[PDB]
């Protein structure tokens, strides 16, 4: 990663769990590190980033196509699509504040949505682009 | 022949359908059955973004004809307290048909 | 997904099972979540979406290349091709109504049609493009 | 030697051809045979968009010469009520040829 | 598939088994569903289609890149190349009649020809393009 | 030691070459041999566009020196009526060399 | 029944959360338990950019009800000195429930 | 395949085994169907074609990127490179005569040359392009 | 590699372990060869290069897209993103001195950041471009 | 302990180097050794463009110190007539070191 | 219990670091240990551009506490003359802890 | 291969093992066929070519992207990068003499450099382009 992405994940995690919806759909189950226990089963997960270095002569920036996946164990997955509807409106047009550097925009990209393991879990990825500035 | 020593709550989820072709699961409790649970070799498994912890757990209940509530179906699950045993299949151990083989996972997220 | 796709699947599921044909070919076997039982064997399935974010300055939209597969256990698969002939004419030129936002058009795309598992099941995918508006 | 205790309906599907080179299956019942069914280790299997529940189920019937209706062929299936046992192959257990090995799956959709 | 492909396979199956050659090379062994028995061993097979939707404002059409494979168990596979020489001249310049809609042309495309399983079977695929009209 | 009870027709195909570097197989019958056939675990196999039905079928014939017609070679096949047993290899069971291990498939198209 | 001869320190890490949704692990020591450790077949494993050296190491402790500190959970680990045994799952060996199966790795970087 | 490829393999097989060199390097071991026996170990093999349909209004032609592999069990594989030097000069600038149709040119293309199974066999593929005319 | 890359790794290793930060986050655990012991668990690793030969008439140069991965065993991986924030600012705008030849610039490229083995280790790759001159 | 009944010609190929960094193999015969050959489970294997026919064939010779001609090395091969047995490794069966395990393939092209 | 009959030189390489973050290995000899070596099933393995020849070779030495020179660590290797046995892991055979399991490869390039 | 590549490998093998450096780093361990014995462990290997046919009306030529890999068992792999520094300067600007035909230039291309088997061997490929003339 570049210098910003340590604080970019800390900002897009704190923008979640303060959004009013998805505190009523997913609950407290927004985490990178999944805590030990019984695995609630409608969680979201925010880790797999990748950077693209949109830089210049004066300073440097980056383009983060970070992935926020929504997992559900429900029978259908209109549960996950309702949960990622709550993910995406919390992030597009972010106006976040970072700890190191700035971001200028948080857009949306590809969002694959398929059946993952043994046709039982339903995971829907959400790729968001974050053009940041170091 | 099995020593049915452990008590397991059979659980069937009633399937309320939603708008988009799927169902909603709530897992109300069915009756309680007695069964022996025999662990297989357990190890971690790469989950989705979890590091799960699974064990084979062949579970032996008494049998019933197929149109009865005492038959565990593979869409059901067991529960001893807060330990969710899934059911993979049921498979009729004995030649006479006295007992069944349930197959569980019991994957805690570790 | 974006905000619309929770209601897009709920609309393209409700456009199915009200189409007069495929109530006589597939029957009631139109589902995302396959219900427990004996597995009828000529079902269709509507889950694997993916989004592409066709947005703008003012608001946002999306492009959903959602996949509707038709499975059959028949010997040949002129049964599935007759069933997906009933799928596709029910959706192209949709004039659907959504619960959140609008769709402007429901076109058709690639439709792979091969033999899946052990040369026994015959699955024919149907990719439909849904340009929606949030 | 086997204890043929369970009754299974042999089913051959008559194959009406359609226009496009395929056939149509209806599965009318052939005669009823007695057979023992021996479950193997069962677990879930990733279906197409289903979470199936399969078991090995080696089935032992009595034998017959190959041009007879009492021979289960692999294009046939068994059925005990509403439990569809497929047939994978038949394989002639004994040295003398008294019994056969059918191989089933019995995959309920779980 | 689109609406035509149910009748496109039924037309390119009926154009086969009326061609005079390949009734003397393959025989009656032209099928999608392989019938139970001893597996003759020089059969052809007509299932794996894929559609591409060449449509318009007024109506709709499609482009079907359907695959007709020729399998042989012979030692060499000049047997299969002589059999697919009989496949291809029966279909290019088709002038077929469909049951639903029209086709305007049946061309030829890629034809891979390799050794499939255990260097024993010899399968030669034939991709044919069928631009149809619904 | 084996009980050679079943009669199997050994078949060598004479290989007439064609123009393009390949050969043509017709499978004329060689002599008849007696052999015991022992089935392994059989199941379906994804063929090319067929759902085949295979079984392991280790076949035990009497032995011979390698330059003799009574040696089954792996390019040959057995046939009991219309059941084509292939030959995968021959492998000399006993320490003294009295018997051989043929290995078959017998894959009907199911 | 096991011969509990080796002394192992049970270790639970208290999970202080950081800002970005993850946790921080420090691995303070829980109580000491006695257990037998039984090695499986060990070999090298391709790590990330390390050539690790793993062994199966089924570990047998005494049991406890699930809401007790004497139950090793799969998020814990053992330690004999500086040898970190992980825990993959716990699986209840006996029929009566006297002993558990822990499963370790003990992968030194070799 | 198209109509020509049945005779194209029969012509590029007969152009081999009449070339004077490679009758002294490989020997009689030029075959599609490998004959039963002890597997000599420096053979060549001529089967995996693929067609590309270079056609027109008036008639039809094809482009055959057929693969002629050279296998050796030798320690190094300057043996195979000397054998495929004898393959390629026998075919580029062919002036072959076919049984059905004409070919207009037999060029050369990619020739991968690596170690295949268990770092023991050494196989060097040779892709030749044959533009033919039906 | 070309002639420079023997000294390029020796220079981008010596620029690490003299950077003041990441001596307090990773410690001494910066290595290509992982030393035997207990595997500390927050190490970085500097081996998988690849070269691209940016050369000329007069002399030669190269483009090295060398990968510096950061591994962590922590629960989340804001630990690794804070460690690679310390990697990247130590290298972009390098002003390194080599042993053989010169480098003219050390930029930044792609930086994938996902979960590697058994959802337990968290590895974040960092591709850096080094245009050097021999 | 083995019954060394079959006679096998040990063959070492002298390695004349060519120009391009490789070698040339001619396989002159070394001395003849007596050995027992024990077949494993044999089946076809997808060759390069051949349908080979392989068998495991563990071969037991007498031992020797490593600097002796009576040690088969893995770059050598056996030959009984025209049957080429390769050597995969040699592995010292007994605890005292009286006998070795050679491992062959004997893959005829079928 | 093992019959420690064969003499093996334990070898630890001192690790002189080079400039680029790696180390340099020279493999000076540590003390000599007695051990029994038990071969597993050996076969060829696709190396990098070599056709290697590997065998499992579980090696049993006497034990020691972990801070002693008589413990083989997995970064070490054995050597009987010019036969390099690697060490994959050490795993403590007995319940009392008298003996260890080393695991080797001994891959000659064949 | 084309006609030249039999002598191209024989020339780029003989240009090695006469270079003064890499007779002191690798030693005599330059080979296509690895000789039987104890496997020295810092060898190089020259086999996996591929050809591209740069030809014309008058005659024929070829483009050989042959791969020369350097393997090491050392802890780090600054040993292999120092060995391939000795490979590459021996070949770029070759002025080789062939046995059949000419080469006009021996350039350099991609050189991947990663960890191969069990994170123990370190192999660094070197792709060299040889434009030859038959």
């Amino acid at each position: 990663s570049y210098a910003v992405a340590g604080a970019l994940q800390a900002a897009v995690y704190q923008q979640l769990r303060a959004d009013a919806v998805l505190a009523a759909l997913v609950g407290t189950a927004v985490y990178d590190a999944v805590p030990p226990g019984p695995l609630a089963g409608t969680y979201v997960s925010l880790g797999p980033e990748d950077v693209a270095d949109a830089s210049d002569k004066t300073g440097a920036g980056a383009v983060h196509d970070f992935v926020i996946s929504v997992i559900t164990d429900a029978a259908g997955f209109a549960t996950a699509k309702a949960a990622a509807a709550a993910v995406s409106d919390a992030l597009v047009g972010a106006d976040l504040v970072l700890s190191r550097g700035r971001l200028v925009g948080l857009w949306f990209l590809r969002a694959k949505a398929r059946r993952v393991e043994k046709a039982d879990m339903r995971r829907i990825d959400l790729v968001f682009r974050a053009r940041v500035e170091g | 022949r099995p020593r049915l020593n452990r008590l397991l709550v059979l659980e069937e989820a009633v399937r309320v359908a939603d708008g988009a072709g799927g169902h909603r699961l709530d897992w109300q409790a069915k009756g309680e059955v007695w069964a022996e649970v025999t662990a297989g070799s357990g190890s971690e498994r790469a989950g989705e973004f979890v590091t799960l912890a699974s064990v084979p757990f062949t579970i032996v209940v008494r049998a019933a004809p197929v149109g009865a509530a005492r038959r565990p179906r593979p869409e059901q699950r067991f529960r001893e307290g807060a330990r969710i045993f899934r059911i993979l299949a049921v498979a009729e151990r004995d030649r006479e048909g006295h007992y069944l083989s349930c197959f569980a996972r019991e994957e805690v997220v570790a």
